[PDB]
């Protein structure tokens, strides 16, 4: 669960702090956090949906990292990034929605979806950050 | 020293081609008279199985160790491949020629074929018993006799043979999938391989030993090695501005004098007809081996610093020690960039820890200056995996490889700060040196290209998945040489000789193969070592040998420590099917071997109660029990170890029915008499006086009034009343017909060592070579 | 057999000097030791030259010159002998090895010295240092390992360490052999108007490495013998260190265990063969015999006088007048 | 037998060692010049690797002391002696990283000899005590007001 | 053997001014025996050091 959170403030504090112009330094502490994620992911497969009028889509991960190389972000840097974020966006949506429908009495509180039951896994915890929401 | 680790390296030929002759057996059948119940010899005589060499020990422990050696002998004789045309032999009888397998096989036949045996069915079989070839599939059918346990062996030897095929295509394929691809070079062969070819796959799995985690000590020794190895390659440069000429224009461009020194300390830097070649080589290897170097400079040799910037822009910094990048940068920052850029005020105060170069970034403003900082500072290595097989290579930022807009930028930034100032002169000497980098920049652009390629080339040839750690012996590099190489080049283009390259591959190869192999050799042993309970073959043993077989290392000159930790890691490793698959074999039957064969037994029972004796055909009726059903027991091994708890002492004293287990010395007696006198109740006495026992030679009674001159008793009528028989199975008999097996293998093989050689590797004309950018490397005239 | 020290001195150096060691040693001959006064012929005459350099000339122009083959110094071809006398001390002998030995030792020693040159432990070599610097250095224990440098016991370790540490490979190997031939060296020792020939299991001087290698060993020895090491130093037949009855005993017994004859003392002051520091003040001995020379060199009567006056001034300056 | 003992923990349960190490395994960080952490932690590791063995050490003593001890009649309260006994960390350090699969103990005969001595000694102390007392008391009812 | 791998690990001479006062470590083949003995007796004896 807490996992899930990060995945977002990651993107927001991302799709927001990352645009044609800014000087590296305001995101050094950010870029890092980001990459860390990508790694943990790549390789693992996910099952989202399978109930009612809900599309069942599969997701594979195999993406590059980031160019800590440049100084002041050049447009070209953004686009090659936004294209990688828009897979996580369209993803998370399909993730939230999936666990935003299942219910159970006994253990109603805990996670239920084949998507999230795999997130609470230990090998993922390496992601949490900025829990001020 | 120096060429002292290279001759130990070039001189490594693990490529031995293991093979065999003799079919590995252990038991030859033998004679022995037959004893029909009642104890008479009925003549004819039957054939049973006994072992060649009854070596077997005295004491369970010594036993287990014994077998162990078998494992080591098995591996050293471990048949790499096999062929039978080289195993021919002839049959005295048969529909014809007969050509069978292994002298022993032959003997046996002729033998039984004379000592009136079960008759027909035997002679018959031996007859229409031949060989025949199915030419088409290159198959071979050879007959042979062994023994269930023998077929067992030799069999797997056939179903395993580590010798894959060999076609043009495979040769082509073992030449790195990044060189055949590299344009600038050309392949070419002089022959066409036959369908008859084969090749030995030098296996090269990764550092199954993470020999960099804590073991630093050894990595340093490796790096070192891999490093010298590199220099042995790194092409010796070619034609570059005669030493004298350049250094002379050098004095000019600056304007010197009389006791008026300024830039004068920048040319104890000439000597490059030595320095450039060293600086060049040195740099590459460093990268390859991935070794970490130091830095010997001065603070009055500003020039030498400028060139540093050349360097730095390049190697991702993490490639140098910490205490060295620190010095260098601050030296630049404090005496090079502030002191003529009206930025002094604070000659920069520093206190160690954090990044003294870095901090200069978030410092002053100026764009040209500013890009350098980020590009150099946060410039690292790109951790790259696969390269046409798990290479685990470390590459230099695509950017830098010849697309050296870095150099051009490194210069533009230099062309622009030479504007403001502070201590009037000083700037004179300083900027004048800077310009010598600028003019030369046309050429400096080149140097980059060179290395770029070379490193980027040589690379592939390493199967030794190099990583990124801090060395310890630190190779030394002077800014002296650096500086030379710098302003002293151009118009020239040099590149890795073909023959050179291979040689490089080859070595790492072997080496790898050795590491991997010994690893397996190692593991196999240790694991066996455990499922053996040899709490007494202190392992400080195996490790030693291991490392040794990997020359370079001063075995004696390395502690017992690291060594153990070494075991700790090995213990958690699998075994190579080959290795493993054999041990399972040895154990599985182990019992059968031991129990059979004389010179020993297993254990003895002491029932203070008269009793019968089995009538087995081999011996007459004697003292044996293959089952020991009932009664208590007591491991001897765990006895002479435990110090005997007078437990035995008491039972013996009090006379209570009991048994014993383990390695034991049997003793055959005849003259019936001995039995009636109940002799066997003796021996056991001893013990009482001696806590420990080996002095225990148990009693047996081979009895058949036929050979036992004292038949007088078989006479009347009788049944053998003994007190205490013996645990020892019995040598199976010999059913020849089914005791034989059949064999398959191949015909006229053709093994090949090394390979490669088969190519006249040629090179393009230097003046127009290419890098990972399809551009003329070296175009500025 | 620390005597590791050899490696450091020659660790960093495919130095051109090591590669062309043969030319350098050949050139150095002018500053080379001495050999037997062989017989020679140049042009159409005969001479009795004793200088090692000329021997190279006769041998090169005679196909006899063969440096790759360093003459064995044993029973077959023993070692002649030279000597060095000094007031108040048992006479010491000097080998007389051929020229193959100097050649196979000049480059390595020269490279060794450069290391020494910048290492303070070797108070004799360090920079341009004069005896005053050495005096000032002494934040104490001094010794007189003169006898130890010739103790039959010393030769095995000394040679083993040098060999263990050991174009370049050719040079590295040849130097090693010098030690091996030495391991078993016979001496052409005279005994009247006759020239006897006994064995000799001790080390003597006559090799390039003598003065340099000797120090390595002496330094190695004190390190071994040595209840905070502020300074450690060597100087020919003396080695000291600034770190009393108990320590001295422990030190002497230690020197004793290694079966070595030595003068291990312990103190504000120290004495050694070159200089004695009594009372915090530096002193130098002043006993250079003026009217009795050690050996009959090749100087002339005039030069003999200029030499005598030189000797007189040194004495006046040191004390004796 | 007042013979101050010590943790079974220490004894052979050893772990303290394992913990003494694990705590060391996470001390590798900044603050001052580099020639520092480098040299420092490198040394530390030599304790770690050896830890497998350092274990053995604990066992050793554990036993030995725990053994020898037994044969001591002379009770032993803990006191602050007036004299030290110098111990150069020199040796300490050696013993440490310098012990392998070695394993030694008290020779039987050795042990007895030990008992025997303390024994006698004791007996003497006790005995003379009685010899002593007896006299003095007599000394008083005899009015031998003198010695 | 050990002290040699020690120098490899130790990085002996690295700037510091107080060298060779860490290696008085020697005579260990003994030191250990002394340190060992010494330690026990101390205990038993009920000594303090």
């Amino acid at each position: 669960m807490d996992v899930l959170y990060s995945l977002s403030k990651t993107l927001k504090d991302a799709r927001d702090k990352i645009v044609e112009g800014t000087l590296y330094s305001n995101v050094s502490d950010l870029i890092q956090q980001f990459n860390q994620m990508i790694i943990t992911m790549n390789g693992n497969e996910f099952q989202t949906g399978g109930i009612g009028n809900l599309p069942i889509r599969n997701w594979n991960f195999d993406f590059g990292l980031l160019g800590t190389t440049l100084l002041n972000l050049d447009a070209n840097y953004v686009e090659t990034a936004r294209n990688t974020i828009d897979y996580f966006v369209d993803f998370v949506d399909n993730v939230c929605m999936d666990e935003m429908v299942r219910e159970s009495q006994r253990n109603g509180i805990a996670p239920q979806s084949d998507s999230l039951r795999k997130l609470s896994g230990l090998k993922f915890k390496r992601i949490n950050f900025d829990n001020s929401s | 020293p120096k060429e002292s680790i290279l001759k130990k390296l070039e001189d490594i030929k693990p490529e031995q081609a293991k093979k065999q002759t003799k079919l590995f057996r252990i038991f030859e059948p033998r004679q022995l008279p037959i004893y029909r119940a009642n104890g008479e010899k009925e003549l004819r005589n039957r054939w049973y199985w006994k072992l060649k060499k009854d070596t077997l020990p005295d004491g369970d422990y010594d036993v287990r160790e014994y077998f162990l050696n078998l494992y080591d002998q098995v591996l050293t004789e471990m048949p790499d491949y096999l062929l039978l045309k080289d195993m021919a032999v002839e049959n005295k009888n048969s529909r014809d020629a007969g050509k069978v397998v292994d002298s022993e096989t032959a003997s046996i036949c002729d033998a039984i074929f004379q000592d009136e045996e079960t008759e027909g069915a035997v002679r018959r079989f031996i007859a229409e018993m031949r060989q025949r070839v199915q030419a088409d599939r290159n198959v071979v059918n050879y007959p042979s006799i062994l023994h269930p346990i023998d077929y067992a062996f030799n069999e797997y030897f056939l179903q395993h043979q580590l010798v894959e095929p060999l076609n043009n295509d495979i040769i082509f394929n073992y030449i790195p999938e990044r060189i055949r691809n590299d344009v600038n070079y050309i392949l070419n062969m002089d022959r066409n391989l036959p369908s008859t070819a084969r090749y030995i796959r030098p296996n090269l799995l990764q550092d199954r030993l993470n020999l960099h985690d804590n073991f630093e000590s050894l990595w340093d020794t490796i790096t070192t090695s891999n490093y010298i190895l590199a220099r042995s390659v790194v092409p010796d440069l070619k034609e570059l501005v005669s030493t004298e000429a350049q250094i002379q224009k050098m004095s000019q461009d600056l304007q010197l004098e009389a006791l008026t020194i300024q830039s004068e300390t920048q040319f104890l830097t000439g000597i490059n007809s030595q320095a450039a070649n060293d600086c060049f080589k040195t740099l590459i290897a460093a990268m390859l081996s991935q070794r970490t170097m130091s830095l010997d400079f001065v603070t009055t040799n500003y020039m030498s610093l400028i060139s540093g910037m050349w360097l730095l822009t390049v190697v991702p910094n993490d490639m140098f020690i910490r205490e060295s990048l620190v010095a260098c940068q601050l030296a630049i920052v404090n005496t090079i960039i502030y002191p003529a850029f009206g930025m002094q005020r604070m000659h920069y105060r520093n206190g160690d820890p954090q990044t003294p170069f870095q901090i200069a970034e978030q410092q002053i403003q100026n764009f040209q200056v500013a890009n350098w900082l980020h590009f150099v500072n946060n410039n690292q290595f790109r951790q790259v995996v696969i390269d046409g097989v798990l290479n685990q290579v470390l590459n230099d930022n695509i950017r830098n490889g010849h697309v050296i807009n870095q150099l051009m930028e490194a210069l533009m930034q230099l062309s622009r700060q030479q504007f403001p100032t502070m201590p009037v002169d000083y700037k004179r000497s300083i900027q004048r040196g800077i310009l010598l980098l600028s003019n030369r920049l046309g050429q400096l652009v080149d140097l980059t290209r060179l290395l770029a390629y070379n490193y980027e080339t040589l690379m592939a040839c390493v199967t030794m998945n190099m990583q990124h750690v801090q060395t310890l012996t630190t190779e030394k590099l002077q800014l002296t040489s650096v500086t030379s190489l710098c302003m002293l080049i151009g118009n020239a283009t040099v590149i890795p000789s073909p023959q050179t390259l291979f040689h490089y591959y080859n070595v790492n190869v072997n080496f790898h193969s050795n590491y991997n192999e010994r690893i397996n050799d190692a593991v196999a042993i240790i694991t066996a070592a455990n499922r053996l309970n040899l709490y007494q073959k202190k392992m400080k043993a195996i490790v030693e040998d291991f490392l040794k077989r990997l020359h370079i290392f001063d075995v004696a000159r390395v502690p017992d420590d690291q060594m153990y930790r070494l075991r700790d890691r090995l213990r958690l490793l699998p075994v190579e099917v080959r290795r493993l698959d054999i041990f399972n074999l040895i154990l599985m039957n182990m019992d059968q071997i031991e129990r059979a064969s004389d010179k020993i037994a297993q254990g003895v029972i002491i029932a203070y109660r008269d009793m019968q004796l089995e009538r087995d055909e081999m011996y007459g009726y004697v003292n044996i029990a293959r089952n020991l059903d009932g009664f208590q027991q007591i491991n001897l091994e765990e006895l002479m170890r435990t110090g005997d708890y007078a437990q035995i002492t008491n039972m013996l004293l009090n006379n209570q029915p009991v048994a014993l287990v383990g390695a034991l010395p049997f003793v055959t007696d005849s003259s019936v008499i001995s039995l009636i006198a109940k002799l066997d109740a003796t021996v056991f006495a001893q013990i009482v006086k001696l806590r420990k026992v080996d002095t225990l030679k148990p009693i047996l009674y081979k009895i058949n009034s036929d050979s036992n001159d004292f038949y007088l008793v078989a006479n009347y009528d009788w049944v053998p009343t003994s007190t205490t028989k013996v645990y020892k199975q019995v040598p199976q008999q010999f059913d020849f017909r089914n005791s034989m097996h059949m064999l398959t293998s191949n015909l006229t093989f053709t093994v090949y060592s090394d390979l490669l050689a088969f190519v006249s590797a040629d090179t393009v004309e230097p003046i127009n070579a290419v890098a990972f950018d399809n551009m003329r490397i070296m175009n500025e005239l | 057999t620390l005597i590791d020290e050899v490696v450091k001195m020659l660790e960093e150096p495919d130095d051109h000097l090591l590669r062309d060691s043969e030319l350098a040693g050949l050139l150095s001959m002018s500053s080379a030791s001495n050999g037997e006064s062989r017989q020679l012929k140049f042009g159409r005459k005969t001479i009795f030259s004793t200088k090692k350099n000329m021997h190279v000339m006769d041998d090169m122009a005679n196909e006899r010159y063969t440096p790759g083959i360093i003459p064995p110094v044993n029973v077959d071809k023993p070692i002649p002998l030279g000597r060095r006398d000094v007031p108040g001390r048992r006479t010491r002998i000097i080998f007389i090895l051929p020229y193959e030995y100097f050649i196979a030792q000049h480059a390595v020693v020269e490279k060794m010295l450069i290391y020494a040159k910048h290492t303070r432990e070797y108070a004799e070599f360090y920079s341009q240092s004069n005896q005053l610097l050495s005096y000032g250095d002494v934040f104490v224990l001094y010794t007189d390992v003169s006898q130890w440098d010739s103790s039959q016991h010393n030769t095995q370790p000394f040679r083993k360490g040098i060999i263990m540490g050991l174009k370049v490979l050719q040079t590295l190997n040849l130097y090693k052999q010098t030690q091996i031939n030495l391991m078993d060296s016979y001496v052409q020792i005279p005994d009247g108007n006759v020239i006897k020939k006994i064995q000799y299991g001790a080390v003597a001087s006559g090799e390039k490495q003598t003065k340099a290698a000797n120090s390595i060993a002496n330094l190695a020895l004190i390190k071994t013998v040595l209840h905070a090491t502020k300074i450690i130093r060597v100087d020919g037949d003396d080695n000291y260190a600034v770190l009393i009855q108990d320590v001295s005993n422990d030190v002497r017994e230690t020197y004793a265990r290694m079966n070595a004859k030595v003068k291990a003392l312990v103190s504000v002051g120290i004495e050694i063969a070159k200089r004695y520091i009594a009372g915090g003040k530096i002193f130098f001995r002043a006993g250079i015999n003026l009217l009795n020379n050690e050996k009959r060199g090749q100087s002339t009567q005039w030069d003999q006088a200029a030499i005598l006056y030189s000797n007189y001034i040194v004495n006046r300056l040191r004390g004796f007048e």
